């Protein structure tokens, strides 16, 4: 009579956790937000 | 009119130009030169 609810149930999934570890993968580069060109305009003027 | 027996500067001729024809401006300067001297009195030397 417990058993048997409205809501979703499981399955059996016994328990013996046959050896887990975890690896972690890095890679190296990063980020930047202005841009900071190579090659820029640079100006000058002939009248005083 | 008025008048102004001054020679020393031009501080009279003032203003902003506004077209490559414009007449009506201030000053603006020249091109840094040197000394280039050289005299004309009877028999002076070389300096080359």
């Amino acid at each position: 009579v417990g058993a048997l609810t409205v809501q979703p149930m499981r399955s059996i999934r016994s328990t013996f956790a046959n050896l887990a570890n975890v690896l972690i993968f890095h890679d190296v580069f990063t980020t930047e937000d202005k841009p900071s060109a190579f090659i820029e305009y640079h100006s000058d003027e002939m009248i005083v | 009119i008025t008048n102004a027996r001054t020679n020393n500067d031009e501080t009279h001729a003032t203003g902003p130009i506004e077209d490559l024809n414009s007449t009506s401006h201030g000053r603006e300067p020249e091109i840094e030169s040197f000394a280039d001297r050289a005299e004309l009195a009877m028999m002076i030397q070389g300096m080359t």
